[PDB]
């Protein structure tokens, strides 16, 4: 043995599980709420449904340039409407 | 008798935590509709 | 002298659950940062200016066609730094423009290299000889060849093979279509010592365990071994008379025949991994020239080697408009190749 | 807790229910629960189908497997395979279900509650797995039963109902069978038939009368050895050729379930008789045979003279000879010739297709049959988009003939394995090896080396 | 890019006549198409006679025109070929032939107008992948 | 001593220098006539029309291949499954341009190496073995009959059959990737996983044991000197390599039971082409790879393309390809 508690002594024991009820499903439900309040979208810059195309358009939205390329894709979003 | 705070413990955390909230945000995903 | 460094190295090396040492300074940031990025790129992150691809389970893809994919063709071999010039710290864009498929593919490169330490380290310190370190060198050998080498032969990491499951197999069809892959002999060897490899690993496991000494008396034979017990739990006799007489050959030496376990699938990986060195310069075993001359003055010769070049010829024109958005492939339905009626 | 650890038994709990072997008692509870659950699934499963069902649907588009086994009995089911009364789906589900609580509480009873030995409490139900007299005297007892069973497939064809028809002329139809097949060389033939291409072994049972009549012989041949193995013990022969204990009889049968469930999947995907393409869909050959009929017909409409129209390899577009000669559709489907079906059959004449009755004789039900079957061809993804492997979503199929045949090969391979688990086993065992080897008495060792 | 009104606007009839559906209705048009359809008509092609598909300009030139929600709807309740000139009833999926395609015994009117709009709509929403075949896959 | 008991003990006898037994009496003969067959039809074989199209295909060395393009060409598809031993044949001339030598080499040799399973049963039977090494050995044997004989079952011919030939497997390949999407299928998933891993556990064991070899010899010499034949004590010291392997993961990680460990290395490759097997031999019955195609929709309706929509672009150029000459009709249903 190292010397850490056994894992079996720990999950077995009232004072994890009374911490852990509390945080595991609290992170859970930071986890859902990244997601339910859009968040997620604007963080990562990924589109929602409505907004991989506009409304008339068919062509991707490809990036083609190295050094301007941050410009590319604020200009595809501005196309949006 | 032991510690609570070890370096087991940071490493099961640095994976543990994480996981937790992208299986609740991944679960939300399941009812986003088009 | 028991200064800091001697101190840090005592703390670094104690017996805990997890091993650290002075490897885990480069192994577990790298890695866990490797993980973590494949993780939160395929459920947040998109492929739609890079490649015209959803590729998250934000956006609805599943575990087998989640990726995190490659850089747009456009970006070259930048290292695509948050700080670059491409994204200029917005992490944002970086998402869009595809530095987490180098940030995954540069920080696993060094955490291989940490993983490969540790064997060294931890070998040193038991008194074991670090034949798993050499043994580990042709996993290496692959990651470099296949996620670094061959793009840079290419024309940017856009052909890298994007870190996802169905991406993966795009990147099987494309070097059949593309490099003829299977013809190629370096990709033969690697097949032999793959599948080489898990015939001894089943052959090996079943010879032992069907020629194991009674050694107690239950029904379970596993219990009727003691970790420090010096015989041999298994009738290396026995085992050699059954395969002379299955196979005409057996194993004698217990030696040898580990040393070879070891050999057949590293030998194998490291000869695979030439062979994708070679195309990350286009430089193919696509055709047999012989062939060729043949079936372009006779008609009526056909071969499964003409068969399959056909495929190939398919794969090509059918996937590279979609496979390569960059290049604005346009073909007319006329000009695609395709059989009767199909 | 007898035999209830490792230590008292030997067995580990991996390997726990070994440790029923000799506890006869125990182990007539885990079978008798277990067969419980066969009849469990059975009803729930009818009840399940019959709440999803769909009438106006073809059951093949609904995902059934029961209630095709059902209709094919000729409950609830008329002319062409229509349903017209979706009872006794209801009760056959119900009868099932029911009896299951029957025999889940014999089962549990006998296995936690009764004796665990049954030699103690009765010599009838009591056995000993060596005792090759009583061991013949049980399966003699279970081969009546099972002969019984197929006569009751013969009093359902003969005396109530009949069975449903696909071939009945008028478009299929349930039918009384008045004049099963009773000579032997009818019903034996089937046996010595090859199993190739053409010939198809038994597989190729093509009528009702032949299929009554032979399970009027199983019947009969059941009941006679059932009484033949109660009155005779194995001879001496036979004595020598085996192994004789628990383990080694469980080997035969697994060897005996791997051999049925190989023939089975071959059953479902080539047989449209006993497998009524009206209830399981077309098999693999019926909806290949079927593209080529739909544009024949399709082609002629369009003024093609089909019998001249030479293809691009040399070989008619649509018409060819089979290597003996026939006359038969062209095109990959080339390898299908050997398919028969009610929708095909009369454009056939002693040479195969015949042309003239091709250019003047088809009917409008035969077009729709085809160009249903075409467009239901056992072809689909695992994730149910039914179709050749390219194409999209958004027909949600995928044939009962591959769902059956597919499920029933994969356990008919794992029950090959078995039989060469425990017939391995079993041997090892009876001979005293099978723990490993005596270090001080290792055979090997008393051998002449080989060189 | 979003389903709007005018993407749902779709000609009711020859003389010009539009009719607005709703999102409710195209998609009830999608489920029953696939219901009743899409076995061989998955796409807009025709999976036993590829030459006719279901792309606007084709119907559009059919006999009498069927680009429209009444010619559809007429479709359905007695098709023809596409010259008009033949009945085909008998091998063709229609409210006059339900005894002999049984799916069709359980279709509504309001269902055969939901239907006929998915059929007009898609072409707008896919372009050329309606109809379009493998090809366009 | 009579001369049927004298047989039986010679060829049951366990002092052959190669163990006959009786499945060997069925082995012996069907792999000789595989074997020649093979041999000849591999050099001078003329060419045979696979597809039933009068097309015929080059396979022997004489006709223009190589090692690396030759094959035994698969029976033509006029035959489909029928039954074609030279007797049926008008001349030696028609049988082979048929593809008869196919189904004579994979019907003998499906028949030897099947007695070559019982063969290992039965030889461990005759020294007093356990007797799962041929449990073990049906991994491979079930790979086999699923490409030769359950695939052309379920297809309808031994035409689509894997031919005998390097470049014929992968021409195989190939088509079966177009018409089943195998890559999207969790049975060859397993099957990768049961043949990667068992490549890393090759590497992983034969690494650890040669890591922990006892020092026996000097540098000058071979280390494989120092393990003797039929020494009684262990050549390694297995505590020092679960002592590494067990800091190099966690201690919980590592085996310290030889004999699990072992079971462990046979399960997982075994199991692993158990799948593979069964999932040619269920793609055999049409129940094919994952379908994601189109599956992911923007909010108008326009298709949004994965990673599986690119592998369908590549499986079309397959489909439409091969056997270019072969479909008269637009769907490939078999
Ligand atoms: C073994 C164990 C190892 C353990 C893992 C180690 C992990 C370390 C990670 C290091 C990563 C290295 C990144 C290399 C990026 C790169 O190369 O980036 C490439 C750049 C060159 O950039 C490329 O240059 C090309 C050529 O352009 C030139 O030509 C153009 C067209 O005519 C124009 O004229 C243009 O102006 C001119 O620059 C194109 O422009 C490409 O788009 C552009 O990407 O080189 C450079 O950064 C530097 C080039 C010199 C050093 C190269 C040595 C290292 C790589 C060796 C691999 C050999 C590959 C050959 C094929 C086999
Ligand atoms: C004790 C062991 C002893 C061993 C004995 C060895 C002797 C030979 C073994 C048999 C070899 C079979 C090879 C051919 C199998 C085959 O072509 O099978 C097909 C036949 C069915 O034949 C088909 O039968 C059809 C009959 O349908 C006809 O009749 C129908 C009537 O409804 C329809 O009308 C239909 O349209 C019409 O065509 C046609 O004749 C076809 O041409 C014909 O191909 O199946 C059948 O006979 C029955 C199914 C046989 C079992 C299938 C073999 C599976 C083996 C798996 C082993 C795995 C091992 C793993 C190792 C680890
Ligand atoms: C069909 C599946 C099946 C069946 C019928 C059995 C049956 C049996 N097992 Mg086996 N076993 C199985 C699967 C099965 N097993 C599996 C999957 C494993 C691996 C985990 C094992 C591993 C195993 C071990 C290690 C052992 C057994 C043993 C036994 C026997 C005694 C069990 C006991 O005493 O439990 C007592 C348990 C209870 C009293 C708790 C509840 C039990 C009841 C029956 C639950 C049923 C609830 C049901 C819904 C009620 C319906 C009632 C209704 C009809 C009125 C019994 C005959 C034992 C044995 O061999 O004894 C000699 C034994 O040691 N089994
Ligand atoms: C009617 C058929 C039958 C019967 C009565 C037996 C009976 C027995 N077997 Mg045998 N066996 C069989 C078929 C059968 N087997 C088949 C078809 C195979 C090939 C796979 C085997 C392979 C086999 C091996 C390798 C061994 C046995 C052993 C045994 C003995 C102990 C079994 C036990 O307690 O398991 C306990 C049950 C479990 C531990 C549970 C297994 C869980 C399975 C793998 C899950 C399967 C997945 C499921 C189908 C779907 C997924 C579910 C999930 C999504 C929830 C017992 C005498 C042991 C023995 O030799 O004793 C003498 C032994 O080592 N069997
Ligand atoms: C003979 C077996 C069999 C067959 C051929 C079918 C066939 C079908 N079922 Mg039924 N069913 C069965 C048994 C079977 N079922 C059982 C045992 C249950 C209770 C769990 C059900 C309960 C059921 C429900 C609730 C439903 C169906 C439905 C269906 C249809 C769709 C199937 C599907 O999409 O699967 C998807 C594919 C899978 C889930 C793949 C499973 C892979 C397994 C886990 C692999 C196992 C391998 C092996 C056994 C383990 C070996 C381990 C090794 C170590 C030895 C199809 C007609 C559906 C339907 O359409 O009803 C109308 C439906 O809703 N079935
Ligand atoms: C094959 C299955 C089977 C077998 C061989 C046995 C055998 C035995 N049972 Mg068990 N049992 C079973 C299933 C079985 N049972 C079922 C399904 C139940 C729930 C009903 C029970 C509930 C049960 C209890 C509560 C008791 C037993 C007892 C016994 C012992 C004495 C029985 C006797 O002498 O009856 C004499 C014979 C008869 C009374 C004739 C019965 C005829 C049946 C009821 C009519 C149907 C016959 C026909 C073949 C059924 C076809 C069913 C098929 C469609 C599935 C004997 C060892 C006794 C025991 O263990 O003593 C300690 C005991 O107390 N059994
Ligand atoms: C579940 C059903 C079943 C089982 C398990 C048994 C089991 C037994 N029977 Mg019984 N028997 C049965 C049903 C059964 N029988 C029925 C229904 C009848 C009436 C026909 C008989 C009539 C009968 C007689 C007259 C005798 C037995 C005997 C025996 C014993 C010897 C078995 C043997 O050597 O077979 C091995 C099989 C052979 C030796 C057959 C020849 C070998 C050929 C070449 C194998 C061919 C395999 C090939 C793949 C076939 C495929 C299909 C084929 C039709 C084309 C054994 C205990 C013997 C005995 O000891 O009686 C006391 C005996 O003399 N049985
Ligand atoms: C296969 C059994 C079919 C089913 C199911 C459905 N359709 Fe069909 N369709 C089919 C064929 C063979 C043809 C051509 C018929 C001819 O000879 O002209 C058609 C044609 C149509 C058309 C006309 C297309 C055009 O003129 O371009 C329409 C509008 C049409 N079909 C609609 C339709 C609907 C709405 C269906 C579900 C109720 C349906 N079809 C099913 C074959 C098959
Ligand atoms: C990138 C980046 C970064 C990082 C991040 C991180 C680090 C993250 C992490 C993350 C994570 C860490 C995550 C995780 C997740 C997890 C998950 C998501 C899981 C899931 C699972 C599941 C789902 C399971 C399943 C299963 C299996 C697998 C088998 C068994 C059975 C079962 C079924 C259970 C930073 C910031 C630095 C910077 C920027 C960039
Ligand atoms: C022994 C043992 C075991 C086993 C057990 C078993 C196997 C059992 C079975 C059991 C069973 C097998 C049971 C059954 C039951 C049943 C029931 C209980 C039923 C009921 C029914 C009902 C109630 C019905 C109803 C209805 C109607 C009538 C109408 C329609 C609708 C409905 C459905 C509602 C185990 C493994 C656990 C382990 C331990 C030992
Ligand atoms: C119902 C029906 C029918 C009929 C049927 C019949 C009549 C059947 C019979 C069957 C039979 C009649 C079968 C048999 C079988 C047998 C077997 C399967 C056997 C086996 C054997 C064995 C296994 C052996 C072994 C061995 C050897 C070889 C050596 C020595 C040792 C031993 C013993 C191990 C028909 C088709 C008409 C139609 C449909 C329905
Ligand atoms: C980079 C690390 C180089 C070690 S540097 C070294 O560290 C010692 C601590 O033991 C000090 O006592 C000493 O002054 C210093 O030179
Ligand atoms: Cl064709």
């Amino acid at each position: 043995t190292t010397g850490e508690r056994p894992f079996s002594d720990i999950i077995t024991s009232v004072r994890y599980w009374v911490i852990h009820s509390i945080t595991i499903p609290a992170l859970f439900i930071a986890g859902w709420l990244f997601v339910s309040t859009g968040l997620a979208y604007d963080v990562f810059g990924t589109p929602r449904p409505d907004s991989y195309y506009a409304q008339e358009q068919r062509s991707i939205p490809l990036v083609t340039d190295r050094f301007e390329a941050k410009q590319q894709v604020e200009t595809f979003l501005e196309q949006l409407k | 008798s032991y510690p609570i705070f070890t370096v087991r413990w940071v490493a099961v955390h640095t994976l543990a935590v994480p996981t937790i909230f992208f299986l609740g945000a991944i679960a939300a995903m399941q009812f986003i509709q088009r | 002298e028991r200064g800091w460094f001697d101190i840090l190295d005592d703390w670094l090396k104690r017996d805990r659950f997890v091993f650290v040492g002075w490897s885990g300074i480069l192994l577990f940031p790298c890695a866990y940062l490797a993980l973590g990025g494949w993780l939160t790129g395929t459920t947040f992150v998109t492929s739609w200016y890079t490649h015209g691809l959803a590729s998250s389970y934000l956006e609805g893809c599943n575990f087998l066609t989640v990726a995190v994919s490659t850089p747009a063709n456009s970006m070259g071999h930048s290292l695509l730094l948050l700080w670059g010039p491409e994204a200029q710290g917005d992490f944002t864009r970086w998402c869009q423009l595809g530095g987490l498929w180098t940030f995954i593919a540069l920080h696993g490169a060094f955490g291989l290299i940490g993983f490969m330490l540790r064997q060294f380290e931890i070998a040193r310190l038991v008194g074991v000889r670090p034949y798993n370190a050499i043994a580990f060198s042709a996993p290496i050998a692959v990651f470099v060849s296949v996620f670094l080498i061959y793009p840079l032969g290419q024309s940017s990491w856009f052909f890298a093979p994007s870190f996802g499951v169905a991406a993966i197999f795009r990147f099987l069809l494309f070097f059949q279509g593309f490099h003829n892959w299977t013809l190629n002999p370096f990709h033969m060897m690697g097949v032999a010592g793959v599948l080489g490899g898990a015939l001894l690993c089943a052959i090996h496991g079943a010879t032992v365990e069907n020629t194991l000494f009674q050694d107690g008396e239950g029904a379970s034979t596993f219990r009727a071994f003691n970790p420090t017990q010096a015989e041999e739990t298994y009738s290396m006799v026995t085992a050699n008379r059954f395969w002379s007489q299955i196979f005409g050959i057996a194993f004698s030496n217990k030696r040898w025949l580990h040393f070879f376990m070891l050999f057949v699938p590293v030998t194998g990986l490291w000869m695979s991994a030439i062979g994708v060195v070679g195309l990350a310069l286009n430089l193919r075993s696509y055709d047999f020239i012989s062939q060729e001359i043949r079936a372009a003055e006779d008609p009526e010769f056909e071969t499964f080697y003409t068969k399959n070049l056909l495929l190939n010829e398919g794969i090509r024109a059918w996937m590279a408009p979609q496979d390569q958005p960059h290049e604005n492939f346009v073909f007319p339905e006329e000009v695609l190749p395709r059989g009767n009626a199909l | 807790a007898t035999n209830r650890d490792q230590e008292s038994s030997g067995f580990a709990w991996w390997a726990g229910n070994a440790r029923l072997i000799n506890l006869s008692g125990k182990l007539l509870g885990a079978h008798v629960a277990h067969a419980g659950l066969i009849v469990f699934w059975a009803g729930a499963m009818t009840l399940f189908e019959l709440a999803h069902f769909i009438p106006e649907k073809p059951m093949y588009e609904q995902g059934l497997i029961l209630i095709p086994h059902i209709a094919t009995l000729g409950w609830g089911v008329g002319p062409g395979g229509e349903v017209v009364d979706t009872f006794p789906f209801f009760v056959v589900g119900v009868v099932h279900l029911i009896s299951s609580a029957v025999l889940g509480f014999g089962g549990v009873y006998h296995a936690i509650r009764g004796p665990e030995t049954l030699e103690e409490y009765s010599s009838f139900f009591g056995y000993d797995w060596k005792d090759k007299n009583k061991m013949t005297t049980i399966l003699g007892f279970h081969l009546i039963v099972l002969g019984i069973g197929a006569l009751l497939l013969v009093a359902k064809a003969m005396f109530f109902g009949g069975l449903y028809d696909t071939w009945a002329p008028g478009g299929g139809d349930v039918r009384v069978i008045t004049n099963p097949t009773l000579d032997p060389r009818v019903i034996f033939g089937y046996l010595l038939k090859s199993p190739f291409g053409g010939e198809g072994w038994i597989v190729s049972v093509n009528n009702l009368e032949d299929v009554v009549g032979g399970h009027i012989w199983i019947g009969l041949i059941c009941i006679a050895g059932g009484i033949w193995h109660i009155l005779t013990t194995p001879f001496g022969w036979a004595r020598r050729a085996f192994i004789w204990s628990g383990e080694a009889y469980l080997s035969y049968s697994l060897g005996a379930l791997s051999m049925m469930g190989f023939i089975a999947t071959c059953f479902v995907w080539f047989n449209n008789t006993v497998y009524p393409s009206e209830f399981y869909g077309p098999t693999g050959p019926e909806a290949s045979q079927a593209q080529a009929m739909t544009f024949l017909i399709r082609d002629q409409k369009l003024g093609a003279n089909v019998g001249s129209a030479q293809g691009p390899t040399g070989l008619g577009k649509y018409l060819m000879r089979s290597p003996t000669g026939e006359i038969i559709f062209g095109g990959e489907t080339m390898r299908f010739w050997d398919f028969r079906g009610p929708w095909l059959e009369p454009l056939r004449g002693p040479n195969g297709l015949d042309l003239n009755k091709i250019k003047n004789d088809i009917q409008p039900w035969q077009e729709r049959r085809a160009a249903e079957y075409m467009t239901h061809a056992p072809l689909g993804s695992l994730n149910s988009v039914g179709g050749v492997a390219t194409e999209i979503n958004s027909v949600n199929f995928v044939s009962p003939r591959s769902w059956l045949a597919t499920s029933h090969f994969v356990l008919a391979f794992f029950f090959l394995v078995g039989h060469l688990w425990h017939a391995g086993r079993a041997r090892a065992a009876a001979a005293g090896f099978e723990k490993g080897i005596d270090r001080e008495s290792e055979p090997v060792l008393s051998m002449p080396s080989l060189d | 890019a979003e389903l709007t009104p005018e993407v749902l606007t779709v000609p009711l009839n020859s003389e010009g006549k539009t009719i607005t559906l709703t999102e409710k209705q195209y998609l009830e048009g999608k489920r029953l198409f696939q219901y009743a359809c899409a076995s061989c008509h998955v796409g807009g092609i025709t999976k036993t006679n590829p030459s006719l598909d279901l792309r606007t300009e084709t119907l559009a030139l059919a006999t009498p025109p069927r680009d429209n929600i009444e010619g559809l709807v007429d479709y359905m309740k007695n098709p023809t070929t596409y010259d008009g000139e033949q009945e085909i009833a008998e091998v063709h999926p229609s409210l006059r032939s339900a005894d002999i395609f049984p799916k069709m015994r359980n279709l509504t009117e309001k269902d055969l107008v939901a239907i006929a709009g998915h059929i007009l709509v898609e072409p707008k929403i896919l372009g050329d992948k309606w109809g379009g075949g493998k090809v366009y896959y | 001593a009579n001369l049927w008991e004298r047989f039986c003990n010679w060829v049951t006898s366990t002092d052959n220098r190669l163990y006959v037994g009786w499945f060997g009496v069925i082995m012996i003969p069907t792999l000789l006539a595989a074997t020649i067959c093979f041999v000849i039809a591999f050099i001078a074989a003329p060419p045979v029309d696979i597809d039933g199209i009068r097309e015929p295909v080059s396979g022997s060395l004489l006709y223009g291949n190589n090692i690396i393009t030759g094959a035994v060409v698969p029976s033509s598809n006029a035959i489909g499954l029928h039954f074609y031993p030279i007797w049926e044949a008008a001349s030696l001339d028609e049988w082979l341009y048929n593809g008869g030598p196919y189904q004579l080499i994979i019907f003998h040799f499906l028949l030897g190496a099947s007695c070559y399973m019982g063969r290992q049963w039965e030889l461990s039977y005759r020294l007093g073995m356990r007797p799962w090494i041929c449990v073990a050995y049906s991994a491979p044997l079930a790979s086999a009959f699923a490409v030769f004989l359950i695939y052309p079952i379920g297809q309808g011919s031994f035409s689509d059959g894997m031919p005998l030939g390097i470049s014929g497997t992968f021409n195989f390949m190939i088509v079966f990737q177009a018409e089943h999407n195998i890559l999207m299928h969790p049975f060859h998933q397993l099957g990768v996983a049961g043949v990667f891993g068992g490549a890393l556990f090759c590497a992983m064991h034969g690494s650890l044991v040669t890591s922990s070899l006892i020092r026996e010899t000097t540098e000058t010499e071979s280390a494989n000197y120092g393990y003797k034949f039929g020494q009684e004590e262990e050549t390694y010291n297995i505590v020092a390599a679960h002592g590494y392997f067990g800091r190099l993961i966690f201690q919980y990680a590592s085996f310290n039971n030889s004999r699990s460990l072992h079971f462990f290395l046979a399960a997982w490759p075994v199991v692993g082409v158990w799948f593979a097997a069964l999932g040619i031999s269920t793609m055999a019955f049409n129940l094919n790879g994952f379908n994601f195609n189109h599956s992911v929709i923007d909010a108008k309706g326009n298709v949004i393309n994965t990673w599986a929509d690119i592998i369908n672009r590549a499986n079309l150029g397959m489909e439409v390809m091969h056997e270019r000459n072969a479909h008269n009709f637009p769907l490939d249903l078999a």
